[PDB]
C-alpha cells in the first residue's frame, strides 16, 4: 504493497499477512472484479461532479 | 480568493456558506448530507448560536436560482485542543439541523482515510481552494464562488522559503502550507473554513481546511491549511456518536 503508488487501488488500500493486498472503496462505491477500481453505487457518489460526469 | 477564477456554477458542489445572522461568516465542505467540515477559529466570536445557517448549492450571493439550501446548524464540535484566538487545531465538525438533499449541485466532499491521506494524497502536488472570501488583501469579498489551484510544500520548505516575521505563529504537525510566495494567488481571511480539495484517480478528497496566513497573498508567505488527515479518526468517531444537548462541544483530542 500500500506504500508503493497506493498498493494500485484507485482509493483505499489494506496490507495483510505476507504479499496480499485488498483495496476498498469510501461508502456509495463498490470495488470491481479488478480487485483495484471503484465504481459509484449511487446517484450522488461523493467527489464527483456531477455537471462534469454528465458531459 | 487571491488570483483566482469563479468557480463556474456546480464545480464545487461540496462548497457550503456559512451565515450568522445572514452575514457571510465562513466557508465549510460537506461531507454526507448532515455534516460539515469547517475551521474552529469561525466559531471565536459567536454569541447567537441560533443564527448559524449553513448554505449547500450556493453560487451568486446576489441571486436565489433555486439550488440553494439552507439549514441551521444543530451543533459545532471543536478539539479540546483548540485555544480561541490561536492557530493549532484548526477544525470544527458541524452536525446539520436536517440533511442537505444530494441534487447536481449539492454534492459531498469525500473524507479520505489517514492512511491513504497521509500516503498518497500528501503528495499530490496541486489542489483547489474555495470560497466568497477577500479577491485582495483589504478587497472586497467575492460575490461568485472563486477557486485556486495551489501547491503543497513541505513544512522545512515552507519555513526555510518564507521571510522570518517577529511573534509569527509556528507551523504544526496539524497544518502545511500550499500556495505561493511571489503575492500573486492565495485564499484569505473570508475564505476561512473552505476546502482544500484533492484529486485522485477521478476522485475529490478533503485534505486541508482554510486556517490562516500573513495578510492574503503577502511577498514571501504561503496559505496555512488544517492537516485533515491528522483527524479522520476524532471526526469519524463523532460522527457515529448521538448528538448531544447544546450548539457548542468540545470533544477529547486525540
Ligand atoms: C486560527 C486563525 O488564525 C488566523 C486567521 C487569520 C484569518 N484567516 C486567514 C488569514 C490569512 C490567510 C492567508 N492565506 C491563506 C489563508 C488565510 C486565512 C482570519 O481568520 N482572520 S480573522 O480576523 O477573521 C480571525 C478570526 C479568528 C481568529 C483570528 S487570530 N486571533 O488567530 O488572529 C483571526 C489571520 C490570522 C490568524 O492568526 C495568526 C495568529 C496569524
Ligand atoms: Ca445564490
Amino acid at each position: 504493497i500500500c506504500v508503493n503508488e497506493n498498493g494500485g487501488c484507485e482509493q483505499y488500500c489494506s496490507d495483510h499477512t505476507g504479499t496480499k493486498r485488498s483495496c476498498r472503496c469510501h461508502e456509495g462505491y463498490s470495488l470491481l472484479a479488478d480487485g483495484v477500481s471503484c465504481t459509484p453505487t449511487v446517484e450522488y457518489p461523493c467527489g464527483k461532479i456531477p455537471i462534469l460526469e454528465k458531459r | 480568493i487571491v488570483g483566482g477564477k469563479v468557480c463556474p456554477k456546480g464545480e464545487c458542489p461540496w462548497q457550503v456558506l456559512l451565515l450568522v445572522n445572514g452575514a457571510q461568516l465562513c466557508g465549510g465542505t460537506l461531507i454526507n448530507t448532515i455534516w460539515v467540515v469547517s475551521a474552529a477559529h469561525c466559531f471565536d466570536k459567536i454569541k447567537n448560536w441560533r443564527n448559524l445557517i449553513a448554505v449547500l448549492g450556493e453560487h451568486d450571493l446576489s441571486e436565489h436560482d433555486g439550488d440553494e439550501q439552507s439549514r441551521r446548524v444543530a451543533q459545532v464540535i471543536i478539539p479540546s485542543t483548540y485555544v480561541p484566538g490561536t492557530t493549532n487545531h484548526d477544525i470544527a465538525l458541524l452536525r446539520l439541523h436536517q440533511p442537505v438533499v444530494l441534487t447536481d449541485h449539492v454534492v459531498p466532499l469525500c473524507l479520505p482515510e489517514r492512511t491513504f491521506s497521509e500516503r498518497t494524497l500528501a503528495f499530490v502536488r496541486f489542489s483547489l481552494v474555495s470560497g466568497w472570501g477577500q479577491l485582495l488583501d483589504r478587497g472586497a469579498t467575492a460575490l461568485e464562488l472563486m477557486v485556486l489551484n495551489v501547491p503543497r510544500l513541505m513544512t522545512q520548505d515552507c519555513l526555510q522559503q518564507s521571510r522570518k516575521v517577529g511573534d509569527s505563529p509556528n507551523i504544526t504537525e496539524y497544518m502545511f502550507c500550499a500556495g505561493y510566495s511571489d503575492g500573486s494567488k492565495d485564499s484569505c481571511k473570508g475564505d476561512s473554513g473552505g476546502p482544500h480539495a484533492t484529486h485522485y484517480r477521478g476522485t475529490w478528497y478533503l485534505t486541508g481546511i482554510v486556517s490562516w496566513g500573513q495578510g492574503c497573498a503577502t511577498v514571501g508567505h504561503f496559505g496555512v491549511y488544517t492537516r485533515v488527515s491528522q483527524y479522520i479518526e476524532w471526526l469519524q468517531k463523532l460522527m457515529r456518536s448521538e448528538p448531544r444537548p447544546g450548539v457548542l462541544l468540545r470533544a477529547p483530542f486525540p
